[PDB]
């Protein structure tokens, strides 16, 4: 199928920093790609509109999506309070790649991670399920107010989210 | 370590 | 081995729309194959002519088999109520390809699809079994009654069936 | 989701 | 805590038939007791209130709880689409004995059957989780509106249901 | 047979 | 459950001999049960009527059941070709016990042996489903009919056969 | 079905 | 030996 | 090593047809090779001469090896009544390939076939062990003496058979 | 449910 | 071995309640029974002094230990941040029993639970070291602070703790 | 089914000790059984009658059946050169049980061994088939001739065997 | 056969 | 040790 | 058999202490009690004649054994470097079991361990093969030398050793 | 913890 | 990720020899570099400042880390007494290759050895982590004090150590 | 042998 | 290092017949390796000097290596009675590999044969260590000496052997 594409627009303390795509890989996830997609345009009830990224850690990854708890023990799925590992057919190839954080086996949510770099130990332990389309240059930005623990210096902000195609 | 959990962060 | 050909004549409300031809891949799932050429012959005295696509999903595949009961829940195959998973060496790769519907491993009854995407998350978990020859338009024109849900916005119907060759 | 399933479709 | 208790009050199209009271063992499968108490009560806002028994086989089981097709297809739990066997500690003792439905393991929806008799060969593939309390002899008398294959010839429902203790 | 399923209903 | 009831009308060499009868374990096995009744009653149109034992050998056991190739190769199940193993949950426990011959693990067909002795190291690998009620007199006279090979001196015939209850 | 056996010849 | 087969009886 | 060739001479109804040679795989498979070898020299004082092709279906293969019971339910090996898998490194690749009948896992005998077609479904589950090297046209002869279930219209027989090299 | 997690406390 | 003893003070809010004691189950567990002894006694400089109880479930449990994070997302053991499940010899028998908390296999750190009831369904995915041995008195009027969904209405506090033999 | 019973007439060299009897379990592993009856009588053709024990160690057991090579590394079965373990129904339980030699899994050949103390440690890789009846004298007699190293300081001989029942 | 082993050679 | 081969009889 | 016996004569700082006696289960694991009746004769040119004990943890076991580096990193077996775990028949029940110390699964050499208590967290990790007979208070008197970390404050010896019966 | 190993030593 | 980059200054009895540095390789194994790369810094209190190499096997690698006990039974990671093995997606592919000793599975602790040879026979037992950057010169001129069975004739020494970039 | 252990050194 | 040479001085009957030489894969089996240099060169007091080559199979391979029993039964490695399979990385490609003989898994010893074709059915069941350097025609030479099932007609021996380099 041709497949969707969602925006982030970020915020930093309240002050639009800029907009983030995302091809989201729906050929090879369709139900992993799926949730993350409405729970993009909110169109379940709830979703990610608002919601912050509570650990970013440069060189690795921003992690976002617990719109519940906003520190990582929350977020829930279109699907219930989680959802299985629909397979690992994609791999953590370098930077942009959106995938899935967990709780171990079969424990996926609405958490995700957007790579700042290859992350090949993650592979066959997170499901791949996107990649960075426009607007690497903001996760890069992102980036800079994390730290080497994740603690954000500034609240990164989904201020606005939807889908474009 | 470098992992990406949704409650127990290790390391 | 040649493998055999079926066709179905399909119908829109009785509105014949066309004809759709088939590949069997008797070389690589002989048992899987026979079932359905049997079936689109009606020689066993029963089979797919008059039945209907039940599930039609744009951008995904076209559902249907279920000459019992029409919904999903029935159809019988030739060696019985249902019959083991022969093999998976055939994979999903595009539009065109058949494939056994099931519910869940050595279910295989008479529900197939037709797809019309690659669907490569279903490798290995539904036995892939012919491909399209003649009719692919005729497919994407019943591809255009189905819904993000399945359901059918008219009665797609086998009007007749069998065997070319 | 997108499954193919006879009887119990599931998301 | 004690184990709670649920309530059916059964009717045979629409006239009021009887109650049947089970024991939800809470003690074993807490989660498995707990989706079905809440789809009892109707407190997160659906549930089986209303909805009817649509396969009972006389000597065998009564089977319900798909209050969103009234055919076997349908029916949600409380932690969304489907969930996971929790244990089988439990046997199929004897009548009386409340069990989950489901298509194949891991399948746990809202369906579920009260037997009536010992059905030692569902042990291990059906999560047995409550018990006839009450009305044995209810369940008794809608046994005659069943048949060997299943179908109801008459509409028995849940007219009213909900938690005792 | 006799199996209690949601969907494909088995003998 | 009441275990249904069969019954067999046994022949030698055309001249009746007496009945032999069987209590069918449905209570544990029903999907095994239920093929041996309804192929002992001819519900589905065929079946074990005017069959031969075509096996028996003295001190073991006397095997039928073959009705479509009256010498071990034959027989079909009402579910198809074949069907599974249901489970191992009763014991070749002494003579009058009723199992089903196979070729292998899943291959249950029409075919069975009514024991004639202990036949523990059957266990776990041919399914156990019912035993002589009455008649086993019968089964005596027809075991000395067979010899080491499993030969059979006079044509022992199941001239009629049926339900009883 | 087209397969080689000794004994139960299967579909 | 003593086996109850469908087709290959074995020793 | 240099691999060992058999012949067969091929009578039809009792009356010399030719010659079909075939090359035994003993750098692959040397047991499964040694068995046929040897039940063709006749060298142990059993084998295939006066032996018949019970079995034979076109567009697939030939069925022969049962020098003892002449229906497929027979035959032995030199090793004794059956012998293990020897592996599955070779595979069916096309006409002329001459692999071992078994009745499921670890049973080959006596019984083989020669194919007159690819049969890539029975990679994994028979032992191939050998190819025709000269006589194609004389196995292609005896193809059309066969039906769609196996039977034969002349009685198709090793006449004599044995080593070349 | 009645779980006793560190982290992803579930139902 | 003389199975260890330890002590804690609980304080609601910041009124003494009462002491609670256990055995460490050392003589099945000495490992895991070490980790808790010495995080009572705070001899390697951290430990459970000033930690509170922050998930108590009435009929259920009270789970605490989270000296670092104080929310169920911290702890560690002696050991260091994780240890494996040590075995699971023992069960949870009843009110009283000690067991650790953890993520999922091999994730024991510093949190642990007091069960208010037999809570069989954690038996093998939860490692059970100790019993409480005098004042469950006291760990039932801890029970009452607590809610459906764990959280509690005063500071549950161990405002001492340490070995009494 | 009566157990078969066997007699050793067994000779030191060359004279007369004694004879040994022995049931046979053909009620548990019957093949097991039926080898070691008909190399006793040698109605295939070869058996044990004139056979040695070449292995004796006095306080474990005495091995012989090695009719071919007469060191350990012969024999063969009257089902070929090896046989599969029938079962390990029976256990290793005292003095007098008759068990077979291998060479590991499934390498059942004609080499058997008389016990003469619980050898346990052998439960489950040797499979039990029969018994000392009479005798035992005359193996504690043979036992005298082993060492600690198995050889034996004289030719311990089965001058005569065959079937008593 | 034609195998290589120490004690029980085999076919 | 205490074993009872066929061929390479092992301590 | 009749279970060997070897004693002991343990020395402190050069001073006889007195004499432990041990059972050797030979019965259970023969392979295992014949490498430490073997060590303790010297018999093959090595063994435990004038080792120490290493690692005596009070209210656990007294650890000896490694008569090549006398520190737990050493010692041989009379089969080669090491051997694999016989069985695990045996439990450790009480003080005075004998049993085997490793590196894991299947690294037995020489090190042993007298248990001064029950330890059943080391059941089915460590090969129990004997038992103290006679002085348990010798056992008893080298544990007040030991500590919470082994290191031993004098220098406990096999002075001397050997078999009794 | 109270191991018995031959190298390694474990809490 | 920048790999990071570490360095040794290796001293021969006390006589500076020259500075080792290494890759380390986080981004396939950031947990393992990262426990190498703090115990460089000595960061967290302890580390491999003034540690010997205590086994070295020309043609083969020299071992160290060992800051316990500088015999092989010590060191302990940053993340407690072990660690499990992380993956083993690098390959042991010639001289220089960084990689961790281990005592069996999931027992990393800070031991490590660098390779002066291809030792593939170790691929998948132990993860390698880092490759010699600059100074294989300086780890061959190691080699040469040290002997067959790795005992080292001077005391090789890590003088200082830390972190370039 | 040539094994890199931390403990037991084997062969 | 390099990978280490050994060579054997063949005699037939005493009188000389050639040299053969052997690299030994050090690299990939080491231990494997060592065991048969070391057993060469006779260092530790017992080796292949004056052995002989019990059984000589032409077109297959020529074996040896049983210093103790010269006839299949015997050998012993330098590691004690038998040592694992280190791995099965080298196949069996051709003439003039060595590998190694054995009693099924893990059971190496001495014994070892030099194929003298492409043995490919041994891949992943026999350790392969080596590979003839220079001599084939000197093992082509010993072949003539064998016979199909093995027995050699001179006495084929190894009159001296050690280690070039």
């Amino acid at each position: 199928m041709v497949n969707p594409t969602v925006f982030f627009d970020i915020a930093v303390d309240g002050e639009p920093l800029g907009r983030v795509s995302f091809e989201l890989f729906a050929d090879k996830v369709p139900k992993t790609a799926e949730n993350f997609r409405a729970l993009s345009t909110g169109e379940k009830g709830f979703g990610y509109k608002g919601s912050c990224f509570h650990r970013i850690i440069p060189g690795f990854m921003c992690q976002g999506g617990d719109f519940t708890r906003h520190n990582g023990t929350g977020g829930k799925s279109i699907y219930g309070e989680k959802f299985e590992d629909e397979n690992f057919i994609l791999k953590h190839t370098g930077p942009g790649i959106l995938s899935m954080a967990n709780a171990g086996p079969n424990t996926n949510g609405s958490q995700f991670f957007i790579c700042t770099a290859k992350t090949e130990w993650l592979d066959g332990k997170h499901v791949v399920f996107g990649k960075v389309k426009e607007g690497m240059n903001i996760v890069e930005a992102m980036e800079r107010f994390g730290s080497r623990n994740g603690k954000t210096s500034k609240k990164i902000t989904i201020a606005d989210c939807g889908q474009l195609e | 370590x470098l992992l990406v959990t949704a409650g127990l962060v290790l390391a």
